[PDB]
């Protein structure tokens, strides 16, 4: 029925696993600023809502390949999440 | 509680390879990271490398000689390094501290007194020191133990097994053709003793002895 | 790789004082330093982390601040336990340096030694040799000198000496000197004396004993 | 364009010592600069690969280390074949530019 | 009008706490900050912290120490600042600014000078300053009050409540044995006095106390 | 923190001639910086906003210029009543500083 929670649950599953394998991947490059977990946290949301402030990226050739993943599997829920939003939100649009 | 527990000292010969244990209580947690710090003596602390057990994911300091090789056992959490082809530039205390991969390092190893050298253990000599017949006592009283002729360094001294600690004294060692020796004093107060007892608890991890001696009074 | 310089590498302070230590970045690593404190014979233990947040268990006269590429340390108000040294750590860039380190000394006042000069063990002269030993203990400042008088004779030959840190119980000083003889050559003299000369004294702190 | 300045110019050294060259650059490169040997009538040949990674046929006591403007290139323990110039060069902006050369000798 | 109204002064004995206030007036908006600057004397502007209103958040310098808890009554309009456990580095002059959480300060407030002393309040004594008999006038004449015997700073002279600024001089206090002493001056055209009166309005916001003394001719 | 340097601290100048003073600041911060006028036993006054931007009662003669690392606050033409001390304030990185103060004299 309301599969909009199973769309988010695989969000905050791509969020968490891309956070944590992120660090995995940058710890090892000299410069490379995505090596906490806390701020790889934010940064798996920059990615999956395409909004990319900048301040933390990969550098590393993994590090990227995770971004990748992050893309496509994140931009695609989170697209499924806000696109249920958006339909609810209609929903009360007629009810004035 | 003791959330990192390391050996005492280690012993290696020029040439050989030693290997370091580091076992973790407490919390643990799949985004642990455990790090390894060299401090030689005299010098700052120096990173080695972090190893995450989890995932089996290690990495080293590119600014200096790579001569470690970081594993883990998840099964009785035990972070290993082990260094190979040792110099005397190695000879150094290897600390380990726990990451929650937040930066910091929250808590620390006691370190390992590692010493390359081709010599022998020596267990140490402990000789109590009490004052001579003819020593006017003061308000308080100063005596202790002589830990001399031991190889290698170091040896752990309490009084009482810590009971007493204000005004204890531990002087560095000295080496003398590969020996060392040094002294520990207590000053107490002169009615508490020798009605209490006092007593020097000696530890030399290097040779795995321990042994107490009672500082009774001189005739 | 980022570079943390921490100058001075010395600070001498009197008591009660306000104390301020820095740590200076090669490059903006924002507020990811981190502080440590290191006693004698010690190991590392976490003070600050990310410049200012204070952890459970640290008087709060320590503080920080900073961010970009200066930070400090502060103690408001410094007493005998705060003698250690100080290292900085970021975690803005891989891999995670430290800094030089900073110690700390205190400006105390003056005390004179305590001799105490113990004669050797009958444990230890059952083995075949012998040691006579001479404590100068919680003196400040650090200068000093001691001299071994075998029955009045000057004797030098056989002495040890050994020097502590800055004490971190009451911020004074204290050395050990032991003379090793041989029993053979230990039981061919009468009278031994310890004479520590400190600048709180004209006259020499003596302390001897006879065989 | 990006200024890679080498110092000192000269290095000696006696045998079995560690040796470390230094090469700055004028901004921050991250870790695209790259190490070359040139020996005596000879052509330069690469030694070290993006700040510290090494190369297939060199000699592993030759390694390399730094990110930023700052970074060093050492040699564990020196030997008569070590002694040749060694140049620094980066490849994080356009064009790519050379450092000015340390000498080694023992 | 005065936006931000601050207490002339506060006296601190060692150890104590002082609680400072700053009502403002004037527009007021959900997104308004206020601040508190202290500024020592012979040195330049210190930022303490700030706080909002709307919400209760609070922020503080952690570059110095934090000797300060920052409190607002929303109903009244009023910032307070507590300061705690105060020492001789504390005593200085405490301003409150008015931000409109868009980076600057527009309008400030007098200033609270904050003494910390186990003294006591002492009123000052103003005394007339008149010419001699054999005082040669000129086209201008020179007469002043005398604050002696106050403490703590400060005390705000006026002249004819400010009718008369133009040549007024207020020399900096002098201490002298926990008490204080000033003088003022003016210096009017002769034909102008007595035939006008001249009178200098001294207070000291520390005792709560307003004093008027005319300056009459000397016969 | 950003630090505020105003070299020098005392200016000294004859009457009717053009002042400048110098604000340095640690690392760049745009325009959000902020100038304020203090006199004796007197409350700071804002004079500028954001480098160059003018407030309602200032005099003309005040004016403001710079970005980035360096800023000035310029007086045209000197009179008794500007004798004060000057202080600049950023706001583009919190928390906000002030600078060291500059004194002027005629
Ligand atoms: C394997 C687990 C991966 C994720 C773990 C996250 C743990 C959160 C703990 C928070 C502690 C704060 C750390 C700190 O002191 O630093 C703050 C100041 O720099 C920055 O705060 C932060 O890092 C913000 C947290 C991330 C934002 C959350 C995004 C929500 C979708
Ligand atoms: C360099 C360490 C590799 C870690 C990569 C984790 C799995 C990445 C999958 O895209
Ligand atoms: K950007």
């Amino acid at each position: 029925w309301r599969c909009a929670g199973a769309a988010t649950v695989l969000l905050v599953i791509v969020l968490l696993a891309g956070s944590y394998l992120a660090v995995l991947a940058e710890r090892g490059a000299p410069g490379a600023q995505l090596i906490t977990y806390p701020r790889a946290l934010f940064w798996s949301v920059e990615t999956a809502t395409t909004v990319g402030y900048g301040d933390l990226y990969p550098v590393t050739l993994w590090g990227r390949l995770v971004a990748v993943v992050v893309m496509v599997a994140g931009i695609t829920s989170f697209g499924l999440v806000t696109a249920a939003l958006a339909t609810w939100f209609v929903g009360q649009c007629q009810q004035q | 509680q003791v959330q990192l527990q390391q050996p005492g000292a280690e012993l290696v010969k020029p040439g050989a390879s030693v290997k370091l244990s580091c076992k973790a209580s407490g919390y643990t947690f799949t985004s642990d990271w455990i790090h390894w710090v060299k401090q030689r003596p005299g010098h700052g602390l120096e990173w080695i490398g972090e190893i995450i057990p989890s995932y089996g994911r290690a990495n080293y300091n590119e600014k200096i000689q790579k001569k470690a090789t970081l594993t883990a056992d998840k099964s009785s959490s035990t972070a290993f390094m082990q260094l190979s082809s040792l110099t005397s530039e190695d000879s150094a205390v290897y600390y380990c501290a726990r990451e929650r991969g937040d930066g910091y390092f929250a808590v620390w190893g006691a370190g390992t007194t590692v010493t390359v050298s081709s010599a022998k253990t020596t267990p140490p000599s402990v000789y109590p020191l009490a004052p001579g017949s003819a020593a006017q006592t003061n308000s308080m009283v100063t005596l202790g133990c002589l830990v001399k002729g031991y190889f290698p360094e170091p040896v752990t001294v309490t009084w009482n097994s810590g009971s007493l600690s204000s005004g204890v004294h531990t002087f560095p060692a000295v080496l003398q053709s590969d020996l060392y020796t040094l002294s520990s004093s207590v000053t107490v107060p002169s009615s508490s003793w020798p009605s209490e007892t006092v007593t020097c608890n000696v530890a030399h991890p290097a040779s795995s002895t321990k042994v107490d001696k009672k500082i009774v009074p001189r005739d | 790789d980022i570079l943390l310089t921490q100058s001075p590498a010395i600070l001498s302070v009197s008591p009660g004082e306000r104390v301020s230590f820095s740590c200076r970045a090669s490059q903006s690593i924002g507020t990811d330093i981190h502080w440590y404190q290191q006693r004698t014979n010690g190991s590392p233990r976490l003070l600050i982390k990310y410049a200012s947040e204070s952890i459970s268990g640290i008087p709060s006269r320590f503080s920080g601040s900073g961010s970009g590429t200066d930070f400090t340390l502060s103690i408001n108000s410094v007493e005998s336990e705060d003698i250690a040294n100080y290292y900085c750590q970021q975690s803005n860039r891989w891999p995670f340096t430290f800094g030089s380190g900073t110690k700390l000394e205190i400006k105390r006042a003056d005390a004179a030694p305590t001799v105490s000069i113990f004669p050797p063990s009958s444990e230890q002269l059952t083995s075949g040799g012998a040691s006579v030993v001479c404590f100068l203990n919680n003196f400040y400042p650090k200068d000093i000198n001691v001299k071994w008088k075998i029955d009045g004779s000057e004797r030098q030959n056989g002495v040890l000496n050994s020097w502590t840190d800055q004490d971190s119980k009451d911020s004074t000083y204290s050395m050990s000197s032991t003379l090793t003889l041989t029993k053979d050559e230990y039981e061919r003299h009468n009278s031994y004396t310890c004479e520590a000369t400190h600048k709180t004294s004209t006259s020499p702190i003596v302390k001897s004993f006879n065989r």
